[PDB]
RNA sequence: UUUGCUACAUCGAUGUCGGCUCUUCCCACCCUGGAGGUGCAGCUGCCUCCAAGGGUAGGGCUGCCCGCCCGUUAAAGGGGAGCGUGAGCUGGGUUUAGACCGUCGCGAGACAGGUCGGACUCUAAGGGUAGGGAGUGCGGACCGCUUGAGGGGAAGGAACCCCUAGUACGAGAGGAACAGGGUUCCGGGGCCUCCAGUUUACCGGUUGUCCGGUAGGGCAAUGCCGGGCAGCCGCGCCCUGAGGGGUAACCGCUGAAAGCAUCUAAGCGGGAACCCCUCCCCUAAAAGAGGCGGUCAGGCGCCGGGGCCUUCCCCUAGAAGAGGGGGUUGAUGGGGUGGGGAUGUAAGCUCCAAGGUUGUAAGACCGAGGAGUUUAGUCCGCCACUCCCAAUCAGGCUCCCCC
RNA sequence: CAGCCUGGGGCCUCGUGAACGCCCUGAGCCGGUGCACAGUCCGGCAUCUCCCUACACCGAGAGAAGACCCCGUGGAGCUUCA
RNA sequence: GCGUCUGAGGGGUAACCCAGGCUAGGGAACUCGGCAAAUUAGCCCCGUAACUUCGGGAGAAGGGGUGCCUAUCGUGGUUUAA
RNA sequence: AUCUAGUCCGGGGCAGGCUGAAGGUGGGGGAAACCCCACUGGAGGGCCGAAUAGGGGUUCUGACGUGCAAUUCGUUCCCUUG
């Protein structure tokens, strides 16, 4: 939304129906990565996703309301092995998403575990409520 | 800067941060420390090739 | 129902064939922008490679002004010894062929060396004096102005050679009549890449890629693994079809060699000449190379070709930006290439 | 491009749907470029024309095609090439033999109505293709370096963002573009610095086993497992402008025809992912078959030697060939010494040891294991120094044209 | 969305040692013509020879009087209210 | 008992084929179809649904322990042997 | 009718485990009707499982497909006291 146009993206990281967290009080807890937003590919190609991007998943773990529903959301966790412009390597122990509103802020009101500097930039209203970054 | 495992210098430019959900910091001077914690989770104490011996 | 698809493997470049001498030599030169005589280009060797720290110099840079990190290979540089003056004109038919040489190391370069590779000339009719002034006669009508020199691996015990390499390099300048006065100081001496060159310039690469013997059409041209069942049924590494009919079985992935190519590299910027091998030579003898122990290039990013060739290097032919001298660094890692 | 008829060709076979991979073409342009009109304030529109250089996805249902839909993207154009492609493939559809079901039949059974299974052959004579090699001519033998006709290209293409500017513009809501930067993506060429993987080089633990016990070993599709060098690739990193010329459509100007007018008729200027030149790649089998440097001696056909090749030792390299080196005037490979690495601390010795065996006691004896003896020991297709050993003996081919 | 390694093949070398396609050896490609898709014909474009390996694109490649449709006053079989 | 399931030697071993091993991250997006391949797996104990033809289903499900050594103890057999 | 189909006669085989019907016995709950538990008991066209114990040939449409052979080989299955 806002940084974009500097060095967003990194090492390629997550595929279509990959399976997240949901690290937020909104009431989901378990996501699968639906489709990307923005992205074009070529000929069998997977689709592409990592920190700090425009992501697209629905709910399968949590409340009822929220359940089978459709919702936008970001990248904050990572497994995947890469390299920081400073040179320094920075991973996640398993990989979560905070759903966004459709305007961009983010549905949640809390947020759960660490996150990586990158994507506070590219959504300030997350780096609001951010608790500790990485 | 010191590996979290094998604690001795870390050349710069390497390594690996694999940050926990307590934001606790791991360092690794190779992949063998890092497979030491992640998932050998043998004792540092217990070999002699890392200062943490005794 | 035949999607888009780009078509694989690389028509630019056919004919894929091995070159036919290992050091290869420039077709053009880009132009001499206005300035004074002095070459255009370099020799030397692949010697190794590291990564280094610098502040950003791109003043257009998104990570102007900071430390990050950066691969770079080191280029070890002896001095060349040059060999003669070679002169082009328009002559008959209106070609550039070579209207005449001129050789001189009679008055100095007592150096067996030449002798190993060339049965050279001897004293008895070293009578350049008809060759040089017919330059001279006939000057202004004279187009291009190269150089011969030589290599000196024997000043590099890496490379385990005596008989030395003599190569081209074409010179722009001033005057035409400036340029030949500043080749024939050259003649007889040896040159540092000091006397060419200067930190913070760009520089272009030609050379020999590393060779890999016999390919598989799935390494040579990225060909695609035919889909799980083929894992399991008739063979998997080929290409299905082989065009549409005897009209022109095509420019179509087919096996063969791939490595040892003439190729290219555009934008290259140099970043240190450093003169104390103690400052560059990593821990326990860089791998596969030894201890480099003359004066070295500090270049980044990835050079084409394997360890151990001599590699020929030239002015930016379209350079991307003017760059500015020194861009400075803040570490040199000397850990050992193994471990 | 289908679909209707035609039976001219194929019935001693042109093997039939789809799909996969892979190549190319075409333009009736989906997007990207150029120009314009508009019931075009701007964005979004809508439409015309030129333009085929490039791109034109990923999924679900359906075997397909078709069709419906999901979420992005610039859009997710349409057609050909024997409905491109089985001596490249899948057999899902469909063309047999077994059965079931529905309609009809007294019956053999028929169905174009549905459903389960049902064999996919070939060592490339010749060409094409992709590489790699010998020779003749170009011209006596050579060694070396170069000129640079044509050949191919997409060697780049695309998007997003920063500021322009919350500006222009519109009352407002809303909301531009030029240049300049940058980023990303896809594609193209490289490379292993670091990371990931790889590591039947190596090291350890450890099951079962036997070789008398330890030790050291055989084996058990590396016995299993843990680790990881180099090298190689990737999920890693690096490079991947623009301009000059001629043009399309068209926009102009000077201008008559035809006094005026008229962009056009001659005349003149601009004007595109359009064609070419600059870029890279292979080029003296380019027949005009190039040029330049040097040597081929010396002496009396002869002596002689000079060049080259093989042989020799290796690897920058690799199917051999080739290519690159070295060859006593030497650091090319082994040895040795150091250097830097991988495993993870050799044996034996001592001490301790859950308890127990003794032994009057004292003491000594077994013991899986822990510690020191010890960043050990083993190993390292890596580096330097060191002439200790090895590059010799030998064979072949050939020049004396020039004085 | 591919990658590394191992055994046997495949590479090379000694020995043994076949069969398939053969009017031919004269077959490069492109338009054209013609049984309406050529190796010879026409018009161009090129095109030095020899050798080895990989590819099966073509040779309307080879394998088999097509398993389908129809004809023959041709068979066989089955059935019945012939 | 065999080195006779009877041809062998060279090599840094190209591609490729057949047998394999292993792959980070995502984990059916491939695909007509999870085909293949993988995962589990011996044993003891605990614990075990709906339904039903009451017999099973039923190794349903799921959980826990399993080595090596220093000791022991219990049970039973056996030797002319309550 | 040395193959196969069938039958008859006379012969030869199915390593080891598991499961546990009937019945028997003893506890225990209540005079009863009889019920629960423990063991014993060893029935069944029952179950797992020995490449070549023996049988069939299931998927890999896996290799060969001018063979190991004019119907196989390796994988990979189901049966095994009837």
């Amino acid at each position: 939304m806002n940084v974009l146009g500097s060095r967003k993206g990194f090492t390629p990281a997550l595929q279509h129906n990959s399976s997240v967290v949901v690290a937020d009080n909104s009431g989901a807890k378990e996501a699968v990565i639906i489709g990307i937003y923005g992205y074009r590919g070529v000929l069998r190609r997977v689709p592409f996703a990592n920190i700090a991007d425009l992501v697209m998943v629905s709910v399968r773990k949590g409340s009822p309301d929220v359940r089978k529903q459709k919702f936008k959301a970001v990248i904050v966790r990572q497994r995947m092995p890469f390299r920081r412009p400073d040179g320094t390597w920075i991973s996640f122990e398993d990989n979560a998403v905070v759903i966004i509103n459709p305007d961009g802020t983010p549905k949640g009101t809390e947020v759960r575990g660490p996150i990586a500097r990158e994507a506070a930039e590219r959504w300030p209203k997350i780096a609001s409520v951010a608790t500790m970054v990485i | 800067r010191q590996c979290s495992f094998c604690g001795k210098d870390i050349l710069p430019g390497t390594g690996l941060m694999y940050v926990r959900n307590d934001g606790s910091l791991l360092w690794f001077c190779s992949s063998k420390c890092r497979k030491s914690m992640l998932k050998l989770h043998r004792d540092p104490k217990k070999l002699k090739w890392t200062k943490s011996y005794l | 129902r035949k999607l888009s698809s780009p078509r694989r493997g690389s028509a630019g470049l056919r004919p894929r064939k091995r070159a036919d001498e290992i050091l290869p030599t420039p077709k053009n030169w880009p132009l001499v922008n206005l300035k004074e005589p002095k070459l255009l280009g370099f020799i030397g060797y692949k010697a190794g490679m590291t990564h280094v720290y610098m502040i950003d110099d791109k003043p257009t840079s998104p990570n102007y002004g900071k430390e990050v990190y950066t691969p770079v290979t080191i280029v070890e540089s002896p001095p060349i010894l040059g060999l003669a003056l070679r002169a082009y004109h328009i002559d008959s038919k209106g070609e550039l062929s070579v209207l005449v040489d001129y050789w001189a190391n009679f008055e100095e370069g007592s150096l067996k060396y030449l002798k190993r590779k060339i049965t050279s000339l001897k004293v008895d009719s070293s009578k350049m004096k008809e060759k040089l002034d017919l330059i001279q006669k006939n000057l202004n009508n004279i187009t291009y102005m190269r150089l011969l020199v030589s290599t000196q691996p024997w000043l590099v015990p890496s490379l385990g050679k005596k008989r030395p390499e003599i190569v081209e390099i074409q010179i722009g300048g001033g005057s035409i009549q400036d340029q030949l006065n500043y080749g024939l100081s050259l003649l007889g001496k040896q040159i540092p890449v000091r006397d060419v060159f200067r930190e913070g310039q760009l520089t272009d690469i030609i050379g020999v890629t590393k060779g890999k013997g016999f390919q598989g059409v799935i390494k040579r041209y990225s060909v695609v693994e035919f889909p799980r069942w083929h894992k399991h049924r008739k063979g998997s590494r080929k290409i299905g079809a082989r065009g549409p009919s005897i009209s022109t079985p095509s420019y179509v992935p087919q096996p063969g060699q791939l490595g040892f190519h003439r190729r290219t590299e555009y934008n290259k910027r140099i970043i240190k000449i450093g003169d104390n091998v103690n400052e560059i030579n990593p821990a326990g003898g860089i791998v596969n190379y030894g201890l480099v122990k003359n004066t070295y290039l500090v270049i980044e990013g990835s050079v084409l070709g394997s360890r151990k060739r001599p590699l020929f290097l030239r002015y930016p032919i379209r350079p991307s930006w003017s760059p500015e001298s020194a861009p400075k660094i803040t570490y040199v890692n000397l850990a050992s290439q193994q471990g």
